[PDB]
């Protein structure tokens, strides 16, 4: 029959390796009943050769699929239903994308310098997430120096002062705070993985393929059923890959 | 007035640009 | 020659990969006197105490090379077996006095006496001390310490560096 | 929140370098240490008043 | 302390009060508003021809697109430039010897620069404010406290001076057998 | 670049300066400066060996050469200067504040001062082998503090839009007439009894490492180990 | 700008302010927290 | 404050009571009528045993459900019961009203009957709302139900906490009569939708595109994009794929867009001069009137796949 | 066959500065720092309690404005330029800005109300 | 539409290589063919040009020159009561007592500042500088006040 | 086995070569050489014109003649008008670009056009050792400006990895749909769902007006918060909104229009199978068509497809005509 939900958004923001084995992870325990679109805000990539081989272990053909921003589904934000940001922590997030993550805040329990607890607070997960960095939208735009407003000398549609006269071609990121009007939104904190660091083995570049896999079927497990107590309906037809996972 | 100010360097008679002029008006 | 941006290609490899060009042809000799051996000592870390039969077994039980991966002596992802005090799971004793007589050069902004140097040295033989009596007065620890010493004046003949270097050679076997 | 803070920035080897912005004051006195060039001490063009 | 009170620009103590270091504005548009960081009193001197104590430099909110990235390329150098001239002696006698008062923006300012922690106010909305007991921070205290004259000489070091001279520089600075 | 509806012109010098026909000591440097300069510099040059990698090579003389030559007029064995990060202070509220420093933009801070902006001055202010440098800093969107390139550092002075193509500083001439003497710098009689203005900036340089462990003549020696012994 | 809660002490009175800044001890105790916080 | 009286319970008017039963804590006070007494005081049980954090009333007729509170919310199963309760009893809800009223009718009617409802509540002085709900059981138990409020404006703005407590999204059409309008428009535009989808797909299946999981990818960034594209896909792939298999039992059926479509054409006006101002509307309708006869009403949408040629047949031979 | 411009040993005819081609990158405060949302307590259950709780000024009717926002969500979603589009006045809005500032920082709305 | 009309009205060609000048000029090595325009153009211009003082070099001596080399010894002379007036103020400043407001560099400090000031500082100050410093256990201190009285 | 940059062409400046061609100049950093080809030079001069003076960071050469394009370009990008020209561009003229193929060269045609043009194309192309892929472009030009168009490319599959980073520079949703062809079916399926989903909404918002319902942004948020939304619903309804409260205002000319998807739908009639000799019967999208054909019937046919909904029910009256013929 067919379906309730209106539609599945993940959103990510290169949608390189891990929104794309989300895709065939969540499209297979759908058994394709759900329609599933996985998105990124840069989409000048192609997906990972160890992307493709770690969900072919399984049984998973992926390559089929395609790297594709979410800029088609921004103006239809609130006719889908559920919303996934696949997004690193804030605190192991680095913006150079060329080094490997930095050391979580590590508090005391009942040589890392570890924080107490009620002096540094964990984030209390009754909060809901608002505006994430997966929420933001490509811009563009330029400023011609054939326009006779800007090609004025008094004119503040440029970067600089006295080089030259507009800007050519410059982007830009907005917001997107419209996460909160879907019916449900959820956060998936995973590490990136679609960047070797500094030297490594591939048989290590593969393993931390492995262990995003694992974290991707456990949180689709958990989506998948906290979404059956939303519509009312079977959206885990195929546990063909759940036994597998529960065993 | 009507005249600018690099005119006189301009119309200066063996110059380049005034050669140029009384090339144009007379070919 | 340049490539179409694909693959969210990085400008630059590190931090410092273009402030390389900006040193003269001697700066680049006195750098690298200092950066190579920190490179060098942290890539023989992992494998610091191996036997020369230990390494080769490191060699062999890893056969899988994709022309793009590297030695897997350097670098190695074997397991330590002390595993380490604090600082010292990267680099050796030995290389940690000698950060810190390099931090005491950038700071002296050129030569400096050997009471500049004598109580940072002190403290993490009295901190460590396990690693303090293998290594102290011996020729490869002595030598690894006062071999960043002709980057203060390389255009220096043998008699000035070994006197200023003597200062140097007294405490470290005392 | 001073003793967990140097012991993590003691153990920290990034911020072990150190800042000029923050570690000295680099001149204190009222008057430059070398002569830029100013003052000029004699009139121009278009100036009446001179001293 | 008036009869009828200037109702839009209220202080504390009277005027003029202590000096406090703001970020001042001009009677522009936004489109060409810069900021000066002086050190002024608390109520405005408009009564002289000194309105400021001292400059401490400018501070442009428009970001400027960086003219100096083919120079060397490291990590995030094609962003946009926030361009800030800052003082720093002026600004180091101002806080230290005649400790000035300070505006939330230029301490935020100042804190971008290094000088200065993050300000009171810059507030990290995930994490909550702490929750003290005066049992745990006993225990913290006494499970590692330092010692008497090591705290008292940290504090001799970056209090009162930090150039104390050595047992060898003292053997230095002593006269010669000439007049020994 | 030139723009539709005007026309321009041509400087005949780029200074306006004193000829060095005027006197004899100005003609000698100049003769001497025409001695230690070539005729025609070109790509494999000693003033261009500092282009080591082919991908510098095609960098330097492809598309960004207008920048590349305006950064300083005389040629010297680079193009910049190298950049180096600073430490941040600790700020003891501790992982409450830690989010604070990083931003979107890179945030250029530069120092002025009774000491500080003077134009005459400016490869002085600028020299990394000067302890009153002017102080340059800019923190990354990432929260890291690093120095200033040197194009950022003369960004901050008036504009110096002239370059030298011919003299190169290693062709000097240094064994008949340029000699140095260390009498000549001795004749300023620099002494340390008289003045102790460098031992206290000595001082100010070395750790103060020794305070703490001053009571643990006596001298620092290694610590005594009592399992071995 | 000290701030006056809805539930201090009210002052029923028809010739003045109708809240005093008189407070409650949960209130002292948060405003302790408070300036602990402040104190770091 | 004011007093709230929900009236009808069925498959959709239990969990409207359940949720005003929850929100409101002990500040609006809560009466239940229903066709019959004994579901209401089940249903009034039901709210008791589960927890209850305002106290609750059980009436058997209108006369205390209008004497006791100010403003009703009715949500009854077809279009004859409302006009009943609403109109055709004695002791009507309208023809008895309160200067002051707000009555909310939640049914799915014609836009005469909603119409009159307005005129008689505004000759009464009541205020009279018309807002038929759409979404699924399941929604409106979790708190998600679409609105289309028409009516007076300060009287939908009245309205709105008490609409936020069952509902998301609660949007004002404007004048009374409009609000009915909109269910009919939206499902008029679900039955196009569905039937442009289906014949889409078949036309997919006609040029031998064997790839469909990446076609409704390429179809969704595209201008021909739809929620029921979305929807009936991977149906209609196996619907189409596989003709002889039966299409599985939905809970939306053929029958259930029926009976609001049928209230569409009574609420349009004159067609007979011009037979069919309306040419996707009665081709989706034909197809759906082929679907229903044929067996498959009470099945899903997609088994319109099987008659699109059928609703040709009421185009060839009627002309 | 012809390059673009009279002199075509030249890549670029007009010759701009060399700095105008230098692209422009850019990171969204998201990427920095996230922004979380806080569900309804029971001293604020509702967004028009809440916007109730923050009406103290009688130049700032904040409870006035309970039709202008959708849910709680919407409340706090908000920022002052979406609240300049919904038709809302300068000191109104900067109360109810200020107001959504200080409840997520841990400071609720209790505040007196100042009007009598 | 819109883009069709704007045109490049306002940018040219640029100059190919070994170009002529508009007025006919060229950089050869006989410029006597080529003038200069300077005195075409106005004398005065209420901003700067894009061409004003472009390349503009100043002497090596300000970049060779030590510290504190160009101060000339200026004979401040003032009033007795002023000369009064300040030794008993620095005499003051000196003898402070070290609390938490003050630190004992201080009574280095205004000694220094005694000097910079162009003050003769008096046998008082030294007595009193010594006596401080020595007050507070600062005996290097005291030695360099002895050492700033015999270098004056 | 010279080493050096990629040479890419754009064929064709028109109403959406010309972005491309502006996209592929911005964004493209000394990695490739522009070819920029028109019927009359003075278009190719006047668009690198615009591109030089808006800077842009590639060099770039203007070609009029199909032979030099070929001799040229590696790469060869076609964005045209009509299914004529790209048949012409490509296969019927002299010095057309497949014919005259080298070996290696890789073709891609972004025009709409029918099943067999492209399957000759690619034939042909195979045949003279070059690739032929078809990628139909579905968007606005302001959406081609933000770098956010859709494309579905059918050919070879190593073909698609080589060109998409320069598909990435000015469209944002690249689908490789497979073999050659495919593109094109895809075209006309979300063309053939235009049509439909815009004579819906024609229905819906002449529904509201006929039933007093004022606004319409509400009834688009209304019907995007339940299942009868669509894309071409909530781009036309402002302007389906003012064209029927204002039943005599004359709509305004758009980037698509009625004949262009009349022309499209026509090349999915030719490629679509019939069963028994007969047309198999489609009823939403032969009313679609009516009303397009009644709308391109009294010459409004350049203008939006707004203007379909003066015609609604005079495409009945050509199946009434049709009904009154024995
Ligand atoms: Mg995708």
């Amino acid at each position: 029959m067919s379906t309730s939900s209106r539609g599945i958004l993940i959103a990510g923001l290169t949608n390189r390796a891990r929104t794309q084995m989300a895709e065939g992870i969540l499209r297979r325990l759908t058994a394709g009943t759900i329609f599933i679109k996985s998105g990124g805000v840069h989409h000048e990539s192609t997906i990972h050769p160890l992307a493709v081989k770690v969900m072919k272990d399984i049984g998973i053909d992926i390559s089929k699929q395609s790297v594709t921003s979410l800029e088609a589904a921004r103006r239809q934000q609130n006719t889908y239903d559920v919303y996934i940001s696949i997004d690193c922590s804030y605190e192991r997030r680095t913006l150079d994308k060329s080094q490997p993550p930095r050391a979580e805040v590590r508090r005391r329990e009942s040589d890392p310098v570890r924080y107490d607890p009620l002096l540094v607070p964990r984030t209390p997960s009754h909060w809901s997430v608002g505006v994430d960095a997966t929420d933001v939208r490509r811009r563009w735009q330029i400023w011609s120096p054939r326009d006779p407003s800007i090609f004025h000398e008094t004119s503040t549609r440029k970067f600089q002062d006295h080089l030259y006269e507009g800007e050519p071609l410059f982007m830009q990121l907005r917001q997107c705070p419209w996460r909160t009007q879907a019916k449900v939104s959820e956060r998936w904190e995973m590490d990136e993985v679609a960047i070797r660091y500094p030297v490594e083995r591939h048989s290590a570049h593969e393993l931390r393929f492995v262990q995003a896999r694992e974290q991707l079927l456990q949180r689709s497990f958990d989506l998948l059923t906290k979404l059956e107590k939303h519509y009312g309906e079977r959206l885990l037809l195929d546990r063909a890959l759940l036994e597998e996972f529960i065993s | 007035g009507g005249v600018p100010r690099i005119y006189y360097a301009w119309m200066r008679p063996g110059s380049f640009t005034r050669r140029r002029f009384e090339k144009m008006r007379n070919p | 020659v340049a490539k179409l941006q694909h693959n969210s290609a990085p400008t630059t490899l590190n931090f410092y990969e273009k402030s390389f060009q900006q040193l003269s042809d001697v700066q680049q000799r006195q750098t690298g006197l200092l950066i190579g051996a920190a490179v060098g000592d942290a890539a023989a870390r992992a494998l610091d105490g191996y036997t020369a039969e230990e390494v080769a077994a490191v060699a062999a039980e890893s056969g899988s090379l994709q022309d793009e991966d590297e030695d897997p002596v350097v670098f190695a992802s074997v397991t330590p077996r002390e595993h380490k005090s604090g600082l010292l799971r990267h680099h050796s004793y030995t290389f940690y006095l000698f950060s810190q007589l390099l931090r005491v050069m950038a700071t002296s902004r050129g030569d400096f006496p050997v009471q500049y140097v004598k109580n940072e040295w002190v403290a993490t033989a009295r901190a460590h001390p396990d690693c303090f009596v293998r290594e102290h007065a011996s020729l490869l620890h002595v030598l690894c310490i006062t071999m960043q010493l002709p980057v203060i004046y390389p255009w220096a003949d043998d008699s000035t560096l070994r006197e200023y270097a003597s200062g140097f050679l007294e405490f470290l076997t005392e | 929140f001073r003793d967990v803070e140097e012991r993590r920035h003691s153990r920290d080897v990034v911020n072990e370098l150190p800042n000029p912005w923050y570690d000295y004051v680099a001149h204190a006195l009222p008057f430059p240490d070398r002569d830029a060039g100013y003052p000029d001490e004699y009139g121009d063009l278009g100036q009446w008043r001179a001293p | 302390a008036r009869a009828v009170i200037k109702r839009r620009s209220p202080q504390l103590w009277g005027a003029p009060g202590a000096p406090i270091i703001r970020m001042r504005g001009h009677h522009v548009v936004w489109k060409f508003q810069s900021y000066d960081l002086v050190v002024e009193h608390t109520h405005k001197r408009r009564n002289s021809d000194i309105r400021l104590l001292h400059y401490l430099g400018k501070h442009c909110p428009h970001p400027q697109k960086s003219l100096w990235s083919p120079d060397t390329p490291v990590a995030q150098d094609r962003h946009l430039f926030m361009l800030t001239t800052v003082d720093i002696d002026a600004f180091k006698y101002w806080f230290g010897v005649k400790r000035c008062r300070l505006s939330m923006k230029p301490w935020a300012l100042l804190a971008k620069a290094g000088l200065l922690p993050p300000s009171l106010t810059q507030n990290s909305k995930i994490m909550p404010k702490p929750l003290f007991d005066k049992e745990s921070l006993m225990r913290y205290y006494l499970a590692n406290r330092k010692d008497e004259d090591v705290m008292a000489r940290e504090k001799y070091l970056n209090y009162e001076n930090s150039m104390v001279k050595t047992e060898e520089e003292r053997a230095a600075e002593r006269p010669v057998a000439p007049y020994l | 670049a030139r723009k539709h509806g005007l026309f321009y012109g041509k400087m005949r010098f780029a200074e306006q300066k004193i000829t060095f026909y005027s006197d004899r000591f100005l003609f000698r440097d100049l003769v001497n400066r025409r001695e230690a300069s070539y005729a025609n510099v070109w790509e494999m040059d000693d003033p261009y060996r500092f282009l080591q990698t082919e991908q510098d090579y095609e960098d330097y003389w492809g598309d960004n050469y207008d920048v590349y030559r305006r950064m300083f007029p005389e040629m010297i064995g680079r193009t910049g200067e190298p950049v180096q990060q600073y430490g941040q202070m600790p700020i003891w509220a501790g992982p409450h504040r830690q989010h604070a420093n990083k931003s979107e933009h890179n945030w250029m801070f530069a120092e002025i001062g009774v000491n500080v902006g003077h134009e005459a001055l400016k490869k002085l202010e600028l020299d990394p082998t000067n302890e009153k440098r002017r102080r340059f800093v800019i923190r990354q969107p990432d929260g890291t503090l690093r120095s200033a390139k040197m194009s950022e550092m003369r960004a901050w002075y008036w504009k110096e839009e002239w370059a030298d193509f011919r003299f190169w500083a290693p062709q000097m001439e240094w064994g008949i007439e340029n000699t140095p003497s260390q009498e000549q710098y001795q004749e300023h009689v620099p002494d340390t009894t008289d003045a102790d203005f460098r031992k206290q900036r000595r001082i100010q340089s070395r750790p103060v490492k020794w305070f703490y462990e001053s009571h643990y003549e006596r001298e620092v020696r290694w610590p005594d180990v009592i399992n071995a012994a | 700008r000290q701030i006056r809660p809805y539930y201090n002490l009210p002052s029923k009175s028809e010739h003045g302010r109708k809240m005093t800044g008189f407070l409650t001890p949960y209130r002292h105790w948060m405003w302790k927290q408070n300036e602990l916080w402040r104190n770091v | 404050s004011l007093n709230v009286g929900v009236v009808g319970m069925g498959n959709m008017g239990v969990p409207i009571a359940r949720n005003l039963g929850f929100k409101a804590r002990s500040a609006m006070y809560l009466q239940i009528h229903s066709r019959a007494l004994s579901k209401a005081k089940r249903v009034c049980d039901d709210l008791s045993v589960d927890g209850a954090t305002c106290a609750m009333r059980i009436h058997d007729r209108y006369s205390t459900m209008t004497k006791w509170c100010d403003v009703i919310v009715l949500a009854l199963a077809d279009v004859k019961a409302s006009r009943h309760a609403l109109l055709e009893d004695n002791e009507s809800l309208i023809m008895n009203a309160r200067k002051g009223q707000i009555i909310v009718d939640h049914t799915t009617v014609d836009a005469e009957t909603s119409r009159e409802c307005a005129h008689e509540a505004a000759r009464r002085g009541a205020y009279f709302l018309d807002a038929p709900m759409s979404g699924s059981p399941r929604a409106c138990f979790n708190g998600q139900l679409l609105l289309m409020v028409g009516g007076d404006a300060e009287t939908f703005q009245k309205m709105l906490p008490i609409f936020h407590m069952y509902a998301d999204n609660v949007f004002h059409m404007g004048e009374s009569g409009s609000g009915t309008a909109a269910k009919m428009i939206s499902q008029a535009l679900v039955a196009s939708h569905n039937a442009a989808a289906a014949e889409a797909l078949s036309m997919a299946h006609a040029l031998g595109i064997e790839d469909q999981s990446k076609l409704v990818q390429v179809l969704d960034a595209s201008w021909g994009s739809s929620t029921m594209l979305r929807r009936n896909a991977p149906l209609l792939q196996d619907l189409i794929r596989n003709p002889d298999k039966t299409p599985p039992t939905s809970a939306v059926s053929v029958d259930r867009l029926l009976s609001d479509l049928a209230h569409l054409d009574a609420s349009l006006p004159k067609r007979g001069g011009e037979d069919e101002p309306f040419p996707v509307f009665d081709a989706a309708l034909r197809s759906l009137a082929a679907a229903s006869d044929a067996g498959m009403g009470d099945r899903d949408l997609a088994s319109v796949v099987h008659y699109i040629e059928a609703g040709e047949a009421e185009l060839r031979n009627r002309t | 066959d012809q390059t673009y411009g009279p002199h075509k040993s030249y890549k670029y005819t007009y010759m701009p500065d060399p700095r105008k081609l230098a692209p422009i990158e850019t990171t969204q405060r998201s990427e920095i720092v996230p922004q979380s949302i806080r569900p309804p307590t029971s001293y604020v259950p509702n967004h028009e309690t809440f916007l109730e709780r923050a009406d103290i000024h009688r130049l700032r009717p904040t409870s006035d404005f309970k039709a202008s926002f959708k849910d709680w969500n919407d409340l706090f979603t908000c920022d002052k330029r979406q609240l300049r589009v919904r038709g809302i006045p300068r000191m109104t809005r900067d109360a109810i800005r200020t107001a959504v500032q200080a409840f997520q920082n841990g400071n609720p709305p209790e505040r007196f109300d100042t009007k009598e | 539409k819109v883009d069709s009309f704007h045109a490049n009205t306002q940018y040219q060609h640029a100059w190919p290589l070994l170009s002529h000048d508009d007025l006919g000029n060229s950089d050869q090595s006989n410029n006597t063919k080529n003038i200069m325009y300077s005195m075409y153009m106005p004398k005065r211009n209420k901003g700067t040009a894009p061409w004003f003082r472009g390349a503009d070099t100043y002497s090596v001596k300000y970049c060779e020159q030590g510290r504190y080399e160009y101060q000339r010894y200026l004979m401040i002379n003032r009033f007795p009561s002023e000369y009064k007036k300040h030794f008993l103020s620095f005499l003051s400043n000196i003898r402070m007592s070290s609390g938490s407001a003050t630190i004992p560099q201080e009574a280095l400090h205004w000694l220094l500042r005694m000097i910079v000031d162009n003050f003769n500082p008096q046998h008082v100050h030294y007595i009193a500088a010594m006596k401080t410093l020595q007050s507070a256990g600062e005996l290097d201190m005291a030695r360099d006040v002895w050492k700033i009285m015999e270098r004056q």
